[PDB]
């Protein structure tokens, strides 16, 4: 009994919006990243896309600490902070993917520039400790 | 169906036609230890995955399970299959 | 149900073969309850020559023997080999059926091939039964699916897990667990497993359910096939061997208890590998287990299954899903330490529930209490869970010493 | 667009004859290899090499009582 094909639960635009917001939130340009962060913190319809954002964050930090890429991490922590202050979306069904990310951004082995990167990774430390509480 | 997959079960049967319930507790954050979740350089691959099954998301297959062997609406029946293939890779 | 007669409009047609132009409807009713009365008196007197002359066929010589009996003149020409033909005539408003008789040249009946001469009646003797059953002499009665390769593979693999021998079963499960191309046969295996677990309700076979749960456990260990689309028939089957109450044919001696903790470990694995926030597998499994456990009237077997799954799920599911309903142990020990009704089955299941509860709550008590634990058992329910917790702390100290 | 755009597109199907031939070929080869290894392991077995059951197991030759019936007769018809 041949049957019809299913459709993804995101619209073709919503999926394009997710692609643009994620490619802006990896911080190639400050203007792009800032506008994207504002959209993450204000979009009312950003629920029903939130599993794909949580999975993109979680998966990213874990394959982004394999090589300690500080910007990739500072941008993801700012994405977490922009996800949290959005008042519309329901977040506590997804913090099983959020807390571990902030954990490894605070308690891992970071062997880059001894003094210079300490300053950079201490800004990521500040972000992590704040978003943790 | 009688002759399709599960014919063995049909022949064995002989049928021939043809606080704790509080929703917060179940919050995945309050059920998962994060320290174990992180690989932490110690010795996934899902996100852009194509689709999900209706039953796996909404279908309560747990409801179908009967818990009473005295009052069993689900009993000796043909429960014939509709032979409907999909998933992916399947020729057509 | 009712007296059935010939239709009254069939007598208007007959009356116009006669020449009667207008016949009123009370005359047509007067005609058809008489001719359908005389049909039923020759239908039932033809049946008296069909029965007394033993025939069960009602040939046309039975009706001719009954028309001879009612003094009415015979109907000529109904012994020849014919059948029932009718020929429809559409017409310009007059709908009817007729015979369409045919002709034949007379010299083609003088020169027909003659049939063969008949035989005379003779007798034949043969044994029908010889002091028992009949002899075997000839005078008696005689007494878009799967290709053939994978159809044969499906047949051999499913019939190897029904219980003829154990070695073929182990090789079949090691085939299911370690083959690369078993897709296109995953829906058949899921249907087989789910229907076979359903067939437990007609026959409470513990052994075939253990075999189907080892089939599911072998299907999970296959690295190549992805059960995300075909687990909608696996999770139910697994939990049917958990929250059902009669898992046994003889309830007292059959260890339904192991198909309980085996299937509980199986469902903990099936919601570790497959639970996603879009799925909500684990939350929906914990909710079924929880409302089966907290709700009273549930049998000790299904409460055992609920506690077993909840305790196999994870430590949080024994601390914030099992630990607080610890006062229920008192309601259990109401029916264990105390009661003239002793020879019922509600004691073996109750102390099985007790043993599982204190075994799983001993490390939870070891996690969230002081290291001394002097009278924690007295503070605990029945003072036994506390002894088990002391034993668990001792076991943890032994493990630390081994490390 | 996100404010009010809902476009229900379908799913791109596989029309690649090359990869469909490869998928059907490899699945048929794998299921027939699995079937023959399962039938050689759960029965009498022969071997081209001395004590060789893991690699290249042969199903042992059994004699038929009437061999023309299993030879000459068609099985798919």
């Amino acid at each position: 009994r041949l049957k019809p094909r299913s459709i993804h639960e995101l619209s073709v635009e919503q999926q394009l919006y997710y692609k643009e917001i994620t490619e802006a939130c990896v911080g190639s340009c400050e203007a792009k990243r800032a506008e994207a962060l504002q959209s993450i913190a204000t979009d009312p319809g950003l629920y029903q896309m939130l599993p794909r954002f949580s999975t993109f964050i979680s998966e990213g930090v874990r394959v982004n600490v394999v090589q300690n890429n500080l910007a990739l991490l500072i941008y993801l922590m700012r994405m977490v902070k922009a996800l949290m202050d959005n008042p519309t979306l329901y977040l506590e069904k997804y913090v099983h993917e959020l807390i571990p990310a902030v954990m490894t951004c605070i308690v891992s082995r970071q062997l880059c520039l001894r003094p210079d990167v300490d300053n950079h990774w201490a800004l990521r430390d500040f972000a992590a400790r704040l978003v943790a509480q | 169906w009688r002759y399709g997959p599960a014919r063995l079960w049909y022949d064995m049967l002989g049928v021939p036609e043809d606080d704790l319930l509080a929703d917060e507790n179940f919050l995945m954050v309050t059920q998962l230890h994060w320290e174990d979740d992180i690989i932490w350089d110690g010795e996934p691959w899902y996100s852009i995955f194509p689709i999900d099954n209706e039953d796996l998301v909404y279908g309560r297959w747990e409801d179908n399970i009967i818990w009473d062997a005295q009052a069993m609406p689900r009993l000796l029946e043909p429960p014939v299959l509709t032979l409907d293939p999909n998933d992916e890779n399947l020729i057509l | 149900l009712s007296n059935t007669v010939l239709p009254s409009e069939s007598m208007k047609v007959v009356a116009e073969s006669m020449g009667i132009a207008q016949i009123q409807e009370e005359t047509c009713q007067l005609l058809t309850d008489e001719v359908s009365y005389r049909i039923k008196e020759i239908a039932q007197d033809a049946l008296k020559f069909m029965h007394m002359g033993k025939r069960q066929k009602l040939t046309t010589s039975d009706i001719d023997y009954a028309l001879k009996l009612k003094n009415v003149e015979p109907l000529y020409g109904f012994h020849a080999q014919e059948f029932i033909p009718f020929r429809f005539a559409s017409g310009g408003g007059r709908e009817l059926y007729f015979y369409e008789e045919k002709e034949v040249d007379l010299s083609d009946i003088i020169n027909t091939p003659l049939p063969r001469v008949p035989l005379d009646v003779c007798l034949k003797a043969h044994w029908l039964s010889i002091e028992g059953c009949q002899p075997a002499i000839p005078e008696n009665p005689p007494p878009h699916e799967l290709s053939v390769e994978q159809q044969l593979y499906y047949k051999e693999i499913t019939e190897a897990c029904v219980g003829s021998c154990e070695a073929k079963r182990a090789e079949a499960l090691q085939s299911i667990a370690t083959d690369p191309g078993l897709y296109q046969m995953l829906p058949r295996f899921s249907t087989f497993i789910s229907e076979g677990v359903r067939v437990n309700v007609v026959q409470n076979n513990l052994a075939l359910l253990i075999y189907l749960m080892r089939m599911v456990k072998a299907l999970m260990d296959n690295p190549t096939l992805y059960l995300e689309k075909y687990v909608h028939e696996l999770i139910p089957a697994v939990m049917t061997c958990i929250v059902s109450r009669q898992l046994c044919l003889r309830p007292d001696v059959d260890n339904h208890w192991a198909l309980r903790d085996f299937a509980a470990r199986l469902v903990a694995q099936i919601c570790k590998h497959f639970s996603t926030t879009t799925n909500n597998i684990q939350s929906r499994i914990t909710k079924t287990f929880t409302k089966s456990w907290v709700d009273e009237k549930t049998p000790w077997t299904t409460r055992y299954g609920s506690i077993a799954g909840l305790a196999e799920l994870g430590h949080d599911v024994i601390k914030t899903l099992i630990l607080p309903r610890l006062q229920q142990e008192g309601e259990r020990i109401r029916s264990v330490l105390d009661g003239p009704v002793l020879s019922n089955i509600d004691r073996i299941g109750a102390d099985h529930v007790q043993s599982l509860l204190l075994k799983h709550c001993a490390p939870v008590l070891a996690k969230l209490r002081p290291p001394p634990d002097n009278q924690d058992a007295y503070r605990a329910e029945f003072g036994s869970l506390g002894p088990l917790l002391c034993s668990q702390v001792v076991k943890a100290r032994a493990q630390a010493a081994l490390q | 667009p996100h404010t009010y755009i809902k476009t229900p597109t379908y799913r791109e199907p596989v029309s690649d004859y090359q990869v469909l031939r490869e998928k059907a070929a490899s699945q048929r080869r794998d299921v027939e290899r699995a079937l023959t290894r399962f039938m050689a392991k759960t029965g009498e077995t022969q071997s081209l090499f001395k004590d060789d059951v893991s690699t290249f197991p042969l199903i042992a030759a059994r004699p038929f009582t009437i061999p023309y019936l299993t030879a000459l007769l068609p099985s798919e018809l």
